[PDB]
């Protein structure tokens, strides 16, 4: 990754997370429990959908034999025909080795690009409330329950309501 | 201590890939781009198919006993066989291969008269080698010799101009005979020159005795335009001419037909079915067909990396 | 995409920004204000070129006739070069199509990633006189005239200077 | 409280381009790669053209009534014409194409004579299908021929060493007469044989009595080398050899030409002025050429993604 | 410099840092100090090294002589062979081009992103300890002696342990 | 105030490269990728070369006196000097270039007695061209006329089975005499024909006496396929037929052997030695080459950007 989240600051994936690519496990009072991020999955998946439009259901132009299988040509315009065959066949193989090199690479750092996203999103939402732990997670500093932390997964998570409170709890 | 963690999926059975520094890096679901699924028929849903069997496509210009069903066939696919023959009586098209594409991509062919008569010789010329229940001929073809052995060959002049709205295909032979004595005997004594001529054509023929073969000769003529044969013995006249029907492929295979398949890009092994960019089935296709790869398999990432615990 | 700045965090583009590429956006005692940036407007526009340059006036070889337009060559001949065009045509058409087509890709990627830059000096300037709304906007917790705006604009802020003010604006 | 905002520029007037993931996004401003304007005209400004007109390029080393004020021609830009004819007699060139190819390359042609002087023999052979003032003949050439009717021709050798730095197009020519009859009045009686042989080419030729008409043959004599002529009737013989005079393009068009235009990239109808590196134009160019893709249109972004206020 | 660490924030490279390719320099009571970083010289070496790789000593195409050089053969084909040997020439100096341009344009960005990942691994450290002067340097707002220093090179720093003093020079205001 | 840096190496001057965005940016180490520097010599070490110095390729097969000692060979690594010729008396191959190119492939070649047994005609015809100690024509072949001058030669019909695993090269000659007269003497008056015919291949020759030549023809006869010769005169005999044995690469060269580097790459010029991609040395290769580009250097980014401090 280009952005240093997945195999980066992240240790591992989620091996239950089946909802979706990208999700949120919090910790509380009462108890643990995971959810999953659909619009930073959606987003991903149109980025690898759209990759695959351009490459599949390609309509090809038409060729017709220039050689003969059954009785042989001559043999001048026959190795032309050999030696051209080849370098078409060496370019394609190049260009089919470069694309998906090249396009993996791409799709790999967008996937990435993509959680790194989504922690910056929760980052600037938390404000002053949380401090990050470097592993991809957010110390939330005032007590918040199942409801509360659904807020900032649904993404309407008012900061000014827990300020004064988990501020007192930052110094101590 | 209350904690929000953010984090990605993984699977325990994730698929390798390349990348441009990584290779062999996994990922949690990858897309195969090469095709090497083949299936062993000639897949004709759709399409009107010739199967010429027994028959070779330049055969179908001349008429020998094996494309007396396809004199007249009329296709948008035309697969050759392997022992298909073109000919009967010993003897070489020239320039075979321009004429064999030529006619691959021509829709089929329509037979039209070209409206010769001939008085003060024979027209009849028959051979064992071509039997169709007794001793033939090319079906569009006269064999022209005197009325009898040693009887000189008149110099004639047969004109034929194009009626229609596209071009004709003008096959016309020059049987050399056997031996010196053979070409009097069919023919008149001394130098047999024929002298096809059209407006952007012209070409001169003499028999070559020693070894008996019909050696076919073709040109392409425009409408509105002429052919005129000169000749005195040795030729071999056309009675029909042919006219392409429209647009065909034409494939060249082992493989039966099916009608029950569809697809549009063929090879000798049969047909590449496949919406995907490369195949690694067969370099040499015809048709509408995937580009051709060196490579077994290139699988396309379609998911990021798996990193499980 | 990649920088999740240009259709991400930030919202939309200004229509009223006409002076560049990249700017500011004010609001104080006195009234709005909006002014262009210049580094990063320019440097995004020196790697367009770039692009450009790579393009646009290339040097071309010269190729000869192989064909006869006027009379028709041998049609094994002909067929053969008119395979070996197509073909070349096949693999033109695909390499136009995929450079142009990763090019502007990059250039997509790289003109989020100059929003992103800028965004990042600015937050570094600010040090901890200003938090951040998420949608590219910093509420600073200081009074910061017209004059104290420019500071800021071209990197002379001293945040020292307004930072003991500042943070009891944050409590 | 006082807040300072980030943003960029953006419009209404955004044009939708294609990426690796997204067909059709909106970016600020982009500029079309392939051209599509063309130029109905050949552009032969800071260039020294030779348009042929009804007269065909090969005509220029013979020289029938169509070709006479290009028989010595200096041009970097030859162009061929639908109309252009190479012959007014009925004949034909050996290797014809490969002779056209190296014509178009030249630079161009200069002539000079060969040293040929005859006597003993008629050197006025004249017919009516050249016509300068009435019956003439290829002004580059002699049609060499008996003293009367029926009179024997000579046995003779004519040779010619080439005296220049670069090599010279030797042309020479074969008549094939109507009848054996007609040989026999034009030249002697008997067997007709000619050879033409240099050091690094021998090819024996014989006429064959029959149709009417005369066969250009043709070769690259080397500097300090010597082509040996031995004949003895039949016999189109050159007054005048050709020397290339350096680099030149080819091209075949119907369009007229333009000498206020500029451009290195001509084609069947025109030229392509541009500096894009595709077009959408012809597939089949000359010259400096951008290269031929089949999409209409391939847009470059030169801004950024568009989200409109 | 799509990470804007390399050529954008950190002002200049250091001349004088042969021990690897991402460094630290500490300015401390005890003086001045240079070191560098195993763990991300090593992650970019090794997807610079996979480029080579990928480049470098791949198998080549076969290669057959289709001209003749010494009698030349016949002109009308001599020109289509010439004409698509010109076109390969064509068709691979525009690959090679491109190639080459491009794993140039990754490998500089490919460098920013690892500088700006290893400062990113650094400023998540040091928490609420330190303050980003915009330089790439960190004002660290406690006591560093060289354990202290190195603990941070080496991961192993303890934010907790300097936490309380940080604060108290932190926020220069009564609460 | 203590505090903590983070920053990279740079060099005094690094190495300008392009990227997509900018033209010469400096960066601390780049590598190239396109090969300039040539190797002078053939390098021919674990390879068995064979350098045909003063022997054509093809003089192998028909056997005049300079190739003696090449009739039979073994090698992977054939090596062509521009001193090399194929003949001995005038005359050229049919085919020529693709027989090399055939030849250039086959590993070395192996002849076996087609085991042809003459009766009532002369076998030892002779050219002072050819004269050595071995025998005084090509080595490979037999010079067949009449047992007298002017005598009448029979019609007559030889056949080759090919009793092998793989495909045998049969090579004939014809024999074009200084004249009709010449003709005469060898063979007898009377009209003259070769032909040759297997499963493949059917082929009529005629004589074209003027200029004294030999002209040499050849086809691929399948393993347990028959040959049939059939000529009454002009014809030249092959005594063996040549077989092929592995895999080879043919090298058009004037540099020297050099048994001490190992080569795959090779051209007019001696060899390219390099894991590069690209070469800009030479367009024409043989082996396992780096694709030619016309760029002679292409920089590629072995690190990051350097900033001088
Ligand atoms: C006369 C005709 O149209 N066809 C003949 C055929 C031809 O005359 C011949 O192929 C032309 O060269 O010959 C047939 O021949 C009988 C006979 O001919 C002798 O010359 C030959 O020596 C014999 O072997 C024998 O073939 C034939 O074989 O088909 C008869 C046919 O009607
Ligand atoms: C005698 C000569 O050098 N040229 C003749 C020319 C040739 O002999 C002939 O073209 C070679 O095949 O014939 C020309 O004449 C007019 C006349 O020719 C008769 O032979 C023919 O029978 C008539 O129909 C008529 O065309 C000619 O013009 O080409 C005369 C020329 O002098
Ligand atoms: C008879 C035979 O098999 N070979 C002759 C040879 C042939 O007659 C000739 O190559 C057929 O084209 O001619 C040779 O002899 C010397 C002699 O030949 C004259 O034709 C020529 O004008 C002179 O060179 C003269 O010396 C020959 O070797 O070429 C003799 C050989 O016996
Ligand atoms: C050009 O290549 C083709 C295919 O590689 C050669 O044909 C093959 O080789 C032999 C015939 O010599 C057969 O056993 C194979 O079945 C052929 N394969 C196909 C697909 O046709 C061909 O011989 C080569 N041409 C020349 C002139 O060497
Ligand atoms: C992982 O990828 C594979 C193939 O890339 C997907 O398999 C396809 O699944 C659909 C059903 O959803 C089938 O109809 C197709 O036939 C499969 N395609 C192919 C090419 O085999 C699969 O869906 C992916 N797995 C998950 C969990 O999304
Ligand atoms: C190869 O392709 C060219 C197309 O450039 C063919 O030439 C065209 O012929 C068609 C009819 O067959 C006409 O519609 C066009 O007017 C022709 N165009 C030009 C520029 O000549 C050519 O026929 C093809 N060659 C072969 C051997 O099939
Ligand atoms: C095909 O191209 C090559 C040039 O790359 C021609 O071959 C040579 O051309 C040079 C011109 O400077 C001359 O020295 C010789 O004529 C050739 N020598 C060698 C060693 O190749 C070739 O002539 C071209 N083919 C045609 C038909 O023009
Ligand atoms: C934007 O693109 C348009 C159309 O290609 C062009 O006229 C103009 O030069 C470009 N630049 C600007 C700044 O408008
Ligand atoms: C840089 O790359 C080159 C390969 O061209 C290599 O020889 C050199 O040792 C590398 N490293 C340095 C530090 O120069």
């Amino acid at each position: 990754g280009l952005f240093g989240a997945i195999a980066g600051f992240i240790e591992n994936g989620w091996e239950g997370l089946i909802n979706g690519w990208y999700g949120f496990r919090h910790q509380n009072a009462q108890g643990e429990g995971t959810a999953a991020d659909y619009k930073s999955t959606q987003s991903a998946i149109d980025q690898i959908t759209g990759k695959l439009n351009r490459l599949i259901g390609k309509t090809n132009q038409q060729f017709e034999l220039i050689d003969n299988e059954f009785n042989e040509i001559e043999q001048q315009i026959g190795n032309v025909i050999n030696w051209t065959r080849d370098a078409m066949t060496e370019i394609w193989s190049y260009n089919a080795e470069l694309l998906v090199a090249m396009e993996n690479q791409h799709t790999i750092d967008l996937a990435d690009s993509e959680m790194s996203k989504l922690y910056e999103r929760v980052k600037k939402q938390l404000r002053e409330n949380a401090e990050e732990d470097g592993t991809g997670c957010f110390e939330i500093f005032h007590k918040c329950d199942d409801q509360c932390m659904e807020s900032i997964r649904n993404n309407t998570y008012d900061h000014t309501q827990y300020r004064t409170e988990s501020l007192q709890n930052r110094i101590q | 201590g209350d904690k929000i963690c953010l984090g990605h999926h993984a699977v325990a059975n994730g698929t390798k890939v390349n990348t441009l520094t990584e290779r062999g890096i996994e990922v949690v679901n990858a897309t195969e781009t090469v095709e090497t699924t083949n299936i062993k028929k000639i897949c004709t849903q759709g399409k009107r198919p010739t199967d010429l069997g027994q028959c070779g496509l330049l055969g179908t210009l001349i008429g020998p006993p094996q494309c007396d069903q396809f004199l007249e066939f009329s296709s948008d696919l035309i697969i050759e066989r392997r022992e298909g023959t073109d000919i009967c009586y010993p003897g070489r098209f020239t320039n075979e291969e321009s004429l064999r594409q030529i006619l691959r991509r021509s829709g089929g062919i329509g037979k039209e008269s070209m409206g010769f008569t001939y008085s003060g010789i024979r027209t009849n010329g028959a051979t064992s080698a071509c039997t169709r229940s007794g001793s033939s001929f090319y079906a569009e073809m006269k064999w022209l010799l005197s009325n009898s052995d040693n009887a000189a060959f008149p110099q004639m002049t047969k004109a034929y101009r194009n009626p229609r709205n596209k071009p004709a295909l003008i096959i016309w032979g020059v049987h050399h005979s056997e031996s010196v004595s053979e070409q009097t005997k069919l023919y008149g004594s001394g130098n047999k020159l024929i002298t096809v001529r059209s407006s952007k054509y012209q070409q001169s023929f003499t028999p070559n005795p020693g070894a008996r073969r019909i050696d076919f000769h073709w040109l392409l003529l425009d409408p509105n335009d002429t052919v005129t044969f000169t000749f005195n013995g040795a030729f071999i006249a056309p009675d029909r001419t042919s006219f392409f029907r429209g647009e065909s492929l034409g494939v060249q295979s082992d493989a039966p037909l099916d009608s029950s398949c569809r697809g549009d890009c063929f090879h000798s092994g049969g047909t590449i079915v496949s919406s995907l960019p490369f195949q690694n089935i067969n370099s040499r296709t015809v048709g509408k067909c995937p580009r051709y790869v060196k490579q077994k398999s290139l699988l396309l990432a379609t998911g990021m990396r798996n990193v499980p615990e």
